[PDB]
């Protein structure tokens, strides 16, 4: 089954380029969600000491 | 019969993918494969992996041009795993040294060849001007030349200072050293002169045309006495250096040719980022061999043994033999030509069942039987000896498996060229003279001969009609070959071409045995109606025209099969004539010297073997090529060599 090897592999490298844009997506919203939360306690640091 | 050569498909990870090429490599039983279009990149390897492809090819070369430097040749061995850079501190120092000794002795060996053929002429013309080495009035114009004609030379003197400017030739008549010397100026036009009549001055490279010729002569003295010293200590370590040294470094190049050969058979993949795959051919003889091979690697990643897709659309299959070992050693001799396609007849086996056969009938002498024997005792014992057979005259070196091959035919040729001396009865041309060991009824002395060859009223139609008759056999056999091989393919002017030769050449045969043999015209005609009928049917049925001028060549090679019995009878009588000049002249003329008749018999006897076996031995082998196998076809597409994974060893 040559034909069905090279049409598993096909879906296999597509499959996993599927996985490596999912990848690269969730990588970036971890980086959103750090920054986001990095930008909240600063702002409530400066809020803190202008209280204070 | 051609070995059914299976697909084989395989797929997996990339470090994986080197791995087991490497363990696919070591057991190299298989035909690669491109399988580009679909679905998968061209595989750009790696730029890494490029980079140590280049530095391992220029491992190779350097290595087999140290040992070409060297001088030995090269032959692979049993390579050595081990590291990439102590390969390089194993090839590099030896590279070295015979890379400076190679530029030592070779300019050295330029130095000598240029001083030793002009050390007396100089350190003649030095004990000359030992008045005058560099002093800085007279240029001293040097001419090492010909014989007595002095005065053509010295005509340039005469325009010259001619009770001064001293120029002669004293001494040294190998070439004569015309010295002159007056001035600067002078001796400049001067030598201007005297090259327009015919001079040069000694202007040479090195140290001698380049100096003053008193110092120049003394260092030509220091070459002189040290460099045959050199020349013998140089070739004493060169000498060492290859003993101690081929063996290690023909080892890397068995193991640089290895990778190199790996490496370049790696980008023969197909790929994208999460695996590979590729393909392959097996011969079916190999399938456990490869499976076992493949059965190491990380979850026995997954085969694909395909039944090979079959005639259609099969051009690019490799080809092999696989012949009966009995069989077995003409394949070299079959494989002169081309290869078949995959789906052609197998050809190895009717030149055993025919070709010693036929030499038999040309060679019927038990005295060239036994000459061949010994011979072949000789070339048995140089294959047990395990030497390559060389010769310098021809540049024939060649390995002893092909030699053992020869040995083989030598002896499967030899038994029906004994039998068939024995037949045509003939012991070394003619040695029934004296003891009449072979019974003819004009001398009965002993057992009876079975065709006496000599004469023609008692032999010449029987063996004539013997000699077309083993051409009747084998052309209609492969007529009917090529019938079956049109068949088998489901192509229909293959079919028609066979059937239409075939008919056509029995009805040209029996028309001719009809109207121009015997009487009885009455049975054969209605074969004569047949065959005709069958080759008109078939070229309406074919519309395959120029078929209708190959028929009379047909009828030409089932005829041309003459020449078995002509070069029999030929090479038969003229050795019987040669042994009965020398025999009866010896024998019955003086009656003691017959040992100088007998052996010039026996030398010219020699000669006329040495000088034309060669050709009544190729006899039968172009009648089998240019009839047997161009019948059935054999002569397109030329197929495609089975060359696997080499691991050169």
């Amino acid at each position: 089954g040559g034909l069905g090897l090279i049409k598993s592999l096909a879906e296999k490298e597509k499959q996993l380029l599927e996985r490596l844009e999912a990848a690269k997506k969730e990588a970036e919203e971890r980086v959103k969600r750090a920054e986001a939360e990095a930008k909240a306690l600063l702002e409530e640091a400066e809020a803190k000491a202008k209280a204070l | 019969m051609i070995a059914p050569m299976e697909k084989l498909v395989l797929a997996g990870p990339k470090g994986r993918a080197k791995e087991l090429l490497q363990s696919l490599q070591q057991a190299g039983v298989v035909h690669l494969e491109t399988l580009r279009p679909e679905a998968l990149s061209a595989y750009q390897l790696s730029p890494e992996e490029r980079a140590e492809l280049r530095r391992w090819e220029a491992v190779s070369a350097g290595a087999e041009h140290t040992l070409s430097l060297l001088g030995l040749e090269a032959e692979p061995a049993r390579p050595f795993p081990e590291g990439l850079e102590a390969a390089e501190k194993a090839l590099s120092p030896i590279q070295a040294h015979a890379e400076g000794l190679t530029r030592q002795k070779q300019e050295l060996e330029e130095e000598l060849a240029l001083a030793q053929a002009y050390l007396e002429p100089l350190e003649r013309l030095a004990a000359l001007a030992h008045g005058l080495d560099k002093s800085p009035f007279l240029r001293v114009i040097p001419f090492l030349l010909t014989e007595k004609e002095l005065p053509l030379v010295e005509e340039a003197l005469r325009k010259a200072l001619e009770d001064r400017y001293l120029l002669a030739h004293e001494a040294y008549a190998g070439g004569v050293a015309a010295l002159v010397v007056v001035h600067r100026k002078e001796v400049d036009q001067a030598k201007a002169a005297l090259s327009r009549a015919g001079v040069a001055e000694l202007r040479l490279p090195g140290a001698l045309g380049e100096l003053p010729l008193s110092e120049a002569a003394r260092r030509l003295k220091e070459r002189a006495e040290a460099a045959p010293r050199e020349l013998s200590e140089v070739r004493q370590h060169l000498a060492k250096l290859a003993r101690e040294s081929a063996s290690t470094l023909q080892s890397l190049w068995t193991r640089a040719q290895d990778e190199v050969a790996r490496l370049k058979a790696l980008e023969e993949l197909a790929s994208g980022r999460f695996g590979f795959a590729l393909l392959g051919y097996v011969p079916v003889k190999a399938k456990p061999k490869v499976e076992e091979a493949l059965a190491r690697h990380k979850e026995s990643v997954v085969y694909a043994f395909e039944p090979v897709d079959e005639h259609h659309e099969a051009d690019r299959i490799p080809v092999v033999l696989d012949n009966p070992p009995w069989a077995k050693p003409f394949e070299l001799l079959v494989s002169f030509l081309n290869t078949p396609k995959y789906g052609t007849f197998d050809p190895t086996p009717v030149v055993p069942v025919f070709f010693p056969f036929w030499f038999g009938m040309i060679v019927g002498d038990i005295g060239y039987a036994l000459l061949f024997y010994l011979v072949g005792r000789w070339l048995s014992g140089y294959v047990k000896r395990n030497e390559p057979l060389v010769i310098d005259l021809f540049a024939l070196k060649l390995k002893p498996q092909v030699i053992g091959k020869l040995v083989h035919i030598l002896n499967w040729m030899v038994f029906w060229t004994v039998v068939w001396g024995v037949i045509y009865g003939e012991f070394f041309g003619t040695f029934l003279e004296h003891l009449g060991v072979f019974g003819t009824p004009e001398h009965p002395g002993l057992i009876p001969i079975l065709i006496h060859r000599i004469d023609t009223a008692k032999t010449a139609n029987l063996l004539i009609l013997l000699s077309v008759a083993f051409g009747v056999v084998l052309v209609f056999f492969g007529l009917a070959l090529r019938a079956y091989l049109g068949l088998k393919h489901r192509h229909m002017a293959h079919f028609w071409e066979g059937v239409g030769y075939l008919g056509g050449l029995v009805g040209v045969l029996a028309l001719a045995a009809s109207y121009l043999g015997n009487l009885q015209a009455g049975w054969l005609q209605g074969l004569m109606y047949l065959g005709f009928g069958v080759f008109l049917l078939a070229v309406l049925m074919s519309r395959i025209w120029l078929m209708i001028p190959e028929i009379f060549t047909q009828a030409g090679h089932i005829l041309s099969h003459i020449r078995i019995y002509a070069v029999g009878a030929a090479g038969g009588i003229l050795a019987g004539l040669l042994t009965d000049v020398g025999f009866a002249l010896a024998e019955r003329l003086g009656l003691l010297g017959v040992l100088l008749g007998l052996l010039v018999a026996g030398v010219l006897h020699l000669l006329i073997l040495l000088l034309t076996t060669l050709g009544h031995m190729l006899q039968p082998i172009r009648l089998l090529w240019v009839e047997f196998f161009t019948k059935f076809g054999f002569y397109e597409e030329n197929g495609r060599p089975y060359r696997p994974f080499k691991s050169v060893r």
